[PDB]
């Protein structure tokens, strides 16, 4: 739906 | 015909002797079923690849792999989120649950990655995900 941001780590 | 569920907890019922190919099929299939299948298949994958018990975790790699050769552009693009790899690098991040899981299925995890880097090249958030491993040393 959106989506998320890439983590760091 | 067999829930998501149903299908994913006969592929990767920990008890399984082989793989089983009737439910890792069926559920490639029955993803492909509705317009909602691909984000429900791909959330019930993410849960199961966290197993700490590891025919889980590697039976649930295998469903994924088959399906990402086999389905379309619908599943493919709903595995290159970030709301799904996301959950693939806490697994091989020491970080999160990188320190209890075996390197099996750490391995298996960076190999899909690479492979599909290369025969995916237009799923553009898994070669940021796998460039960020690479870059952070995990790769």
């Amino acid at each position: 739906l959106l989506d998320d941001e890439l983590m760091s780590l | 015909p067999e829930t998501l569920e149903a299908r994913i907890n006969r592929a990767t019922n920990p008890l399984n002797k082989e793989l089983d190919w009737a439910s890792i099929n069926g559920f490639c299939e029955q993803l492909n079923e509705d317009f909602e299948g691909p984000p429900l298949a791909t959330r019930l994958l993410a849960h199961k690849i966290q197993s700490p018990q590891e025919w889980e975790a590697i039976q649930a790699l295998t469903v994924l792999e088959t399906c990402m050769k086999s389905c379309g552009k619908r599943f493919h693009d709903e595995v290159g989120k970030f709301r799904f790899l996301n959950e693939l690098i806490k697994v091989v991040s020491p970080k999160y649950l990188g320190s209890r899981t075996s390197e099996k299925v750490k391995n298996k995890i960076l190999e899909l990655l690479y492979s599909w880097t290369v025969g995916l090249p237009e799923e553009v958030k898994i070669a940021e995900a796998y460039q960020m491993l690479k870059k952070q040393g995990i790769v």
